[PDB]
């Protein structure tokens, strides 16, 4: 588990909250965001 | 006049404290359904104070 999603429709058209750990890092993003269909990170 | 400056004119609800909701999709006040396209009770949500 490495990050989280949170908003109301999560499709651009109102905003939404991306939370995610970055290995050593935290960072945390407000935005217009469009997400994959199929949320995760290739590692 | 200065057409730069909005605001909100139609909203589905009220805000709650600090709610900040900058969506610009095209409401809907009729019963029929306004698709997405503009029209009489198919409003855009903002208006400007020129
Ligand atoms: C992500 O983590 C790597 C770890 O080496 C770091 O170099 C990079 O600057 C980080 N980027 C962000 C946006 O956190
Ligand atoms: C928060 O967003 C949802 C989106 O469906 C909406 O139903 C709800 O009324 C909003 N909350 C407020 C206080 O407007």
């Amino acid at each position: 588990i490495r990050g989280w999603i949170f908003g109301t429709t999560l499709d651009s058209k109102t905003q939404s909250l991306l939370i995610v750990n970055n290995a050593t890092n935290v960072v945390i993003k407000v935005c217009e965001f469009q997400f994959c269909n199929d949320p995760f990170l290739g590692v | 006049g200065n057409y730069n400056y909005l605001y909100r004119l139609f909203r589905k609800s009220n805000l709650k404290p600090f709610e900040r909701d900058i969506s610009t999709e095209i409401y809907q006040a009729g019963s029929t359904p306004c698709n997405g396209v503009k029209g009489f009770n198919c409003y855009f949500p903002l208006q400007s104070y020129g």
